[PDB]
């Protein structure tokens, strides 16, 4: 730690946040791994799930890839199993991310199985009560995974002190213990583990950076300040605007699942998003790009999930309607159409609470553009219209957007593509 | 008295306003309304015509530096296209072709008349008359 | 924007099926869309610059297109590509009769940045000022067709009989329209995509945009906003209105959609508007209004100023006739439609009766 | 400020004085050429110009009208000495013989679709050739880069090249083209000024050879279109035989 | 809604958030159809 200048502390510039993602930037595991599975399961073989995925040696020649999909079917015997233990091993050092947990539920479920898999944090009758206090690293519930069909999804495995490790960045014991609270466990098909860790990086000492990084708080709020304000000196370019929203989207996301210890560094973090969540908003959606439009929802979603894995601190889901509503009057200004896309995708989901104050807006934004609206139209249109019904008017050199289908897609050409039939 | 030499310093102005405070759609108006008359100025006076080929070709010399701008369209549909004359015809014969039942609206001076024994058509000038009769009535056809 | 789809072979949906796609130039791809494929049972995308071999990549692998169509609307971060390799299975049963597969659409930026940056600039510039010159002319053609053309009043039988006969010089007048029409519309389109792509490129010079330095006041903001993104705007906020609607008991929105803010909504929206707008501002009248009392007296007033043979205003009164015809089926549970029409039909009819 | 090079000949040809008011003699396709330049490639009735009820001939009308302009300018006049120079400067003669070496494969020193293709290249040089050939006669007059510019060239590869081909057949149907280099070579022969250019195997020889060759095949041993043929070049022969001894 | 979305296991665990960044979309899209044809104004 001394002597070396920590990445926090120099004024934000373009090249400095280059190097802050680097440090966030998140590759997968080379080197060989191994595990071993209760007896109730038996490991697929490596090539039975590369049964509609006939190229995954070619992209990487290594191929450990392929053997990172260790899949373990689920003999379901009579007993109904409600604990499970699974050993991992890590023979090169490395510093892992996050381990890659994708779970697969049979076809046939109809119901939802209240499985969770939860692991404190590690400090020097389930094995969750029994050793309380030696459980290593979580936690989550498998439903926080659920994908949109149902019957699959995968789960996040992070923490803020999952990156230190036991001392620095070494492994000493990782097990992915899954309790349920036919039935039970027993509904669950099939597991894929993979585990995937950072990137190397050329800046000496990666760990202290990420651990000054996690930990202080005044970086939350410098980065903070730099989203939020742009002033005369503040020229952010949006390249430094994207890269400040990766840094809180990797910041949020790691922050997830943090404990009741974590979860200091989370309220810090969130008491500012509260504070600047109107000007957050109102630049990333009304003065950036798509791009940026898209990282900010992405942000937003992450807290909205941190708030409601918190119920002992308040919701995110008032605020940010609070913040939306707010900046509502200021759509006729919008820049693009995308990022008003995104603005109202987020705002359907909020409308839960409040409806009165939402619905008031609304019809008063609606009142007041409709007038507008009508003053605008043309004899030329008008004609258009009747005798053609072409509406959209050719005489107004500007537009908005172009929804194809399910897209806005106005930001960017075309693309004209060559086709070649190559392989037959 | 549009060419005039009282009104022939508003044509250079008027190309130097629009080859560089206007909104886009002013800008696009401003930009019809010169074409029309620069246009209606040219249709069938060769004084005219000799005007604006002396203002076009000064204000050429005079350009600083590719051709792009409200000057390229200009020059590209004034002229490199045929030019248009009102031609009014009258007989003592109805002219009943290119008349429909339905309740059209054509407003035009009250010189031309009205009825079956008048028509007006801005046409080409590089037509040829059998064309004007076979469009104005139906026996040539 | 280019589009032709290509024929397959050994069309047994059984086996197989290989398609590499190159652009010919590296591609930051950001977009991709794929219609619905009922006979095929599997899709992939592989990615790569160099080679396959060398940096091949996958992003995506889709299983149920065969009742639906994948969409990767936004891929972040943008991942860099030259050639594009695509991967289906067909149909488990390898007998099928002739299909054609559908390409989909790519869209993507050309130009990669992290210098050509300058000069690219300029000539974007170029190239726009140009398709603008084009676009003027375009404009002015289609002005002066629809100039010399007219819709007679349908008020009465001459001008019925033309309506379902078009005359030979319409038709031929209509499709001269239509394509001018067409024309100006592409390039239009041409013209904001390249304004479009000269804004990100300025952009990325780290120049932001202009963004209400010089006043925030809604009452402006609304009456210099163009009018695509008004109707942008409408469509959403309608959308949304109508999803908060059908989420409950809002009584503060009953409140302010009285009888004229009914009457200037309808006459605003639906007269003028696209019609999706048309449409889902008829269905939010209906849903909220439905039920007073003063409704039906208002499809009455609305009937009879629209139709009146006074009326001077031009609109498609065969749409609107079909929106007020689906409203008052939906609102038909209220006593006041079927009076309202009633009495109006009867003052219609009076001077029969002297 | 198709085909690409017609354009950038149409440019620089209309650079010449007095070419735009030849080019207005026939005002349409003239019209149709400015309005294919400026890039909107089409007419004021919303007609694509490459789809013109008459555009096939589009490709010949610069040097066809060049040709016109040569025949109507003759060499005596100072217009005619004035027009060569501005030709010489701005390199409208040097972009000729450029767009010669492209068109003719000479440097200086899908079978449809072929014939279609040999069939427009061969009619292109023709006028190319024949409007070099009424540069060169009226119907320091010689210019001094002329001199240099015409050794190694263009055109004495040109010549010898399309001399090579001596086909016995060749002229029952490709009357076109050597209607034009009999039309060259009289202008060759007869034009005071270019017969230094020529006279210091040779061309006169091959020459001679193809006209004993072509009598032996037919005086020895025809529609309109040949019989004119073999007249007009044994006339045009006699004139090149008595021009080129002195 | 197609439930296709891209490979991004391989960066950090955004997928959970696209995921239902999509989910925002869908209970949206149905309930506008459950809006308009579905619940017939009574």
């Amino acid at each position: 730690i001394s002597g070396v200048d920590l990445l926090v502390d120099q004024p934000f510039t373009l090249e400095i946040l280059t190097s802050l993602v680097e440090l966030t930037r998140f590759e997968t595991l080379t080197p060989r791994f191994s595990a071993t599975v209760p007896p109730c399961w038996v490991e697929v073989q490596q090539e039975q799930q590369q049964r509609r995925h006939p190229q995954h040696l070619h992209q990487q020649h290594h191929g450990d890839a392929a053997q990172h999909t260790r899949t373990w079917k689920l003999q379901t015997d009579s007993n109904s199993w409600d604990e499970h233990v699974f050993e991992l091993v890590l023979p090169k050092a490395c510093m892992v991310g996050h381990v890659d947990f994708k779970f697969v539920l049979n076809s046939n479920i109809t119901n939802i199985p209240q499985i969770q898999v939860t692991l404190l944090k590690n400090k020097a009758c389930p094995f969750l009560e029994d050793h309380k206090e030696d459980i290593l690293c979580g936690p989550v519930w498998l439903a926080s995974g659920l994908d949109l069909s149902g019957h699959a999804g995968m789960l996040t495995l992070t923490s803020p002190k999952l990156v230190k490790g036991m001392a620095g960045g070494k492994y000493r014991s990782f097990l992915i213990h899954v309790k349920a609270v036919l039935r039970g466990c027993d509904l669950l098909q099939e597991v894929s583990v993979t585990i995937r860790r950072f990137k190397k990086t050329s800046i000496s000492k990666e760990r202290v950076q990420r651990c000054a990084m996690l930990q202080f708080s005044e970086f939350h709020e410098k980065l903070l300040n730099t989203l939020c304000r742009k002033t005369d000196d503040g020229q952010i370019t949006e390249h430094a605007q994207s890269l400040v929203l990766d840094t809180l989207c990797w910041l949020a996301g790691v922050h997830s699942n943090g404990p009741g210890s974590s979860k200091e560094g989370n309220e810090n973090l969130l008491s500012k998003t509260r504070k600047f969540l109107s000007d957050i908003v109102r630049v990333c959606f009304f003065e950036a790009g798509r791009s940026i439009a898209h990282k900010c929802a992405r942000f937003l979603a992450l807290c909205i999930s941190n708030g409601k894995c918190d119920p002992c601190q308040p919701a995110f889901g008032p605020v940010l309607l609070k913040a939306l509503l707010d900046n509502m009057s200021f759509l006729p200004a919008a820049t693009t159409g995308g990022s008003v896309y995104w603005y109202f995708v987020l705002l359907n989901y909020v409308k839960d609470e409040d409806l009165a104050g939402c619905s008031t807006a609304c019809a008063s934004l609606l009142t007041a553009v409709s007038r507008q609206l009508q003053d605008r139209l043309t004899p030329m249109e008008a004609l258009l219209q009747t005798r053609y019904g072409l509406y959209s008017s050719p005489f107004d050199p500007v537009l908005f957007d172009l929804e194809m289908s399910g897209s806005s897609c106005k930001n960017v050409y075309n693309s004209s593509i060559g086709v070649q039939s190559d392989e037959i | 008295w549009l060419g005039g030499s009282e009104v022939n310093p508003l044509w250079t102005a008027l190309l130097f306003l629009l080859c560089h405070g206007l909104t886009t759609q002013q800008r696009t108006a401003i930009e019809n309304a010169t074409v029309a008359f620069f246009l209606q100025c040219i249709s069938c006076h060769p004084n005219n015509q000799k005007l604006m080929a002396q203002v076009l070709c000064e204000l050429f010399q005079t350009s600083p530096q590719n051709i792009s701008g409200f000057i390229r369209r200009l020059f590209l549909q004034l002229m490199l296209e045929d030019e248009k004359v009102t031609m009014f015809l009258q007989s003592p014969c109805p002219l009943y072709k290119g008349r429909i039942n339905a309740t059209s609206h054509v407003i035009q001076h009250p010189m031309y008349g009205a009825g079956h024994k008048f028509r007006t058509l801005h046409l080409p000038v590089s037509t040829t008359l059998s064309d004007v009769l076979d469009r104005v009535s139906d026996t040539p056809s | 924007p280019p589009h032709q789809s290509i024929i397959i072979e050994r069309m047994h949906s059984g086996a197989r099926r290989f398609v590499t796609l190159d652009f010919g130039r590296p591609i930051l791809l950001t977009d991709v869309l794929i219609p619905t494929c009922g006979d095929l049972a599997s899709l992939s995308i592989d990615i790569w610059t160099l080679g396959e071999e060398v940096d091949g990549r996958r992003l995506v692998v889709a299983t149920d297109i065969s009742t639906h169509s994948l969409i990767l609307h936004d891929l972040i971060p943008p991942p860099v590509c030259r050639f594009m390799k695509i991967t289906v299975i067909g149909r488990y049963g390898s007998t099928n009769a002739r299909a054609k597969i559908p390409l989909g659409f790519y869209y993507g930026h050309t130009y990669i940045l992290p210098p050509e940056i300058d000069q690219h600039l300029a000539m974007m510039v170029a190239l726009q000022e140009d398709i603008q010159c084009r676009y003027n002319l375009a404009c002015h053609r289609l002005e002066t067709l629809l100039q010399s053309i007219d819709l007679p009043p349908l008020n009465s039988a001459n001008n019925a009989q033309y309506f379902l006969r078009k005359p030979d010089k319409a038709v031929e007048e209509d499709s001269r329209v239509f394509s001018a029409y067409q024309d100006c519309i592409q390039l239009q389109l041409q013209l904001n995509l390249a304004h479009n792509a000269v804004q990100r490129l300025k952009v990325a010079l780290g120049a932001s945009r202009k963004m209400l330095s010089e006043t925030s006041n809604p009452e402006d903001l609304i009456q210099t906003s163009s009018t695509e993104q008004l109707r942008t705007i409408i469509r959403y906020l309608l959308d949304t209105l109508l999803s908060l609607l059908h989420a409950s008991v809002p009584a503060v929105l009953q409140s302010t959609f009285h009888a004229q803010a009914c009457e200037e909504l309808f006459k605003h929206l639906c007269i003028s508007g696209t019609p999706k707008i048309r449409l889902h501002t008829g269905l939010l009248l209906v849903q909220l209004c439905g039920g007073e009392r003063w409704w039906g007296q208002f499809l009455s007033n609305v009937l009879q100023e629209l139709y009146n043979s006074e009326q001077l205003l031009i609109f498609p009164q065969d749409r609107v006739f079909m929106l007020l015809s689906c409203i008052g089926q939906r609102s038909l549970s209220n006593s006041g439609v079927l009076e309202s029409l009633l009495n109006l039909l009867d003052n219609l009819l009076s001077p029969l009766q002297p | 400020l198709i085909p690409a090079h017609s354009l950038a000949a149409f440019g620089l040809f209309l650079r010449l004085p007095g070419y735009a008011e030849v080019l207005l003699k026939e005002r349409k396709h003239a019209q149709c050429l400015l309005r294919l330049v400026l890039g909107v490639t089409d007419d004021g009735e919303g007609s694509h110009i490459l789809q013109s009820p008459s555009a096939n001939v589009l490709p010949t009308l610069p040097f066809h009208v060049l040709r016109s302009l040569f025949s109507t300018t003759p060499l005596t006049t100072d217009d005619g000495v004035l027009l060569r120079r501005m030709a010489l400067e701005i390199g409208a003669l040097h972009l000729i013989l450029v767009c010669l070496s492209a068109l003719s494969h000479h440097s200086p020193r899908d079978v449809e679709q072929a014939l279609t293709k040999q069939r427009l290249e061969e009619e292109h040089v023709t006028c190319l050739l024949q409007v070099l050939a009424s540069y060169i006669n009226p119907v320091n007059a010689l210019p001094s880069v002329l001199l240099e510019l015409l050794s190694q060239s263009c055109l004495i590869p040109a010549m010898s090249s399309y001399l090579r081909n001596d086909s016995v057949l060749d002229m029952a149907r490709h009357v076109p083209l050597y209607r034009a280099l009999l039309e060259l070579l009289r202008a060759i022969a007869s034009c005071a000024a270019m017969v230094p250019l020529l006279l210091p195997t040779s061309v006169g020889t091959l020459l001679a050879k193809m006209k004993t060759c072509v009598d032996t095949y037919t005086n020895r041993l025809v529609p309109d279109i040949q019989k004119t043929a073999e007249i007009v070049y044994a006339a045009t022969t006699s004139l090149r035989q008595a021009n080129q001894e002195k | 809604v197609s439930q296709a979305l891209d490979a991004r296991l391989e960066v950090g665990l955004e997928q959970q958030a696209e995921l239902m960044l999509k989910m925002m979309s869908t209970l949206e899209a149905d309930s506008i159809l459950q809006a308009l044809t579905n619940t017939s104004p009574t």
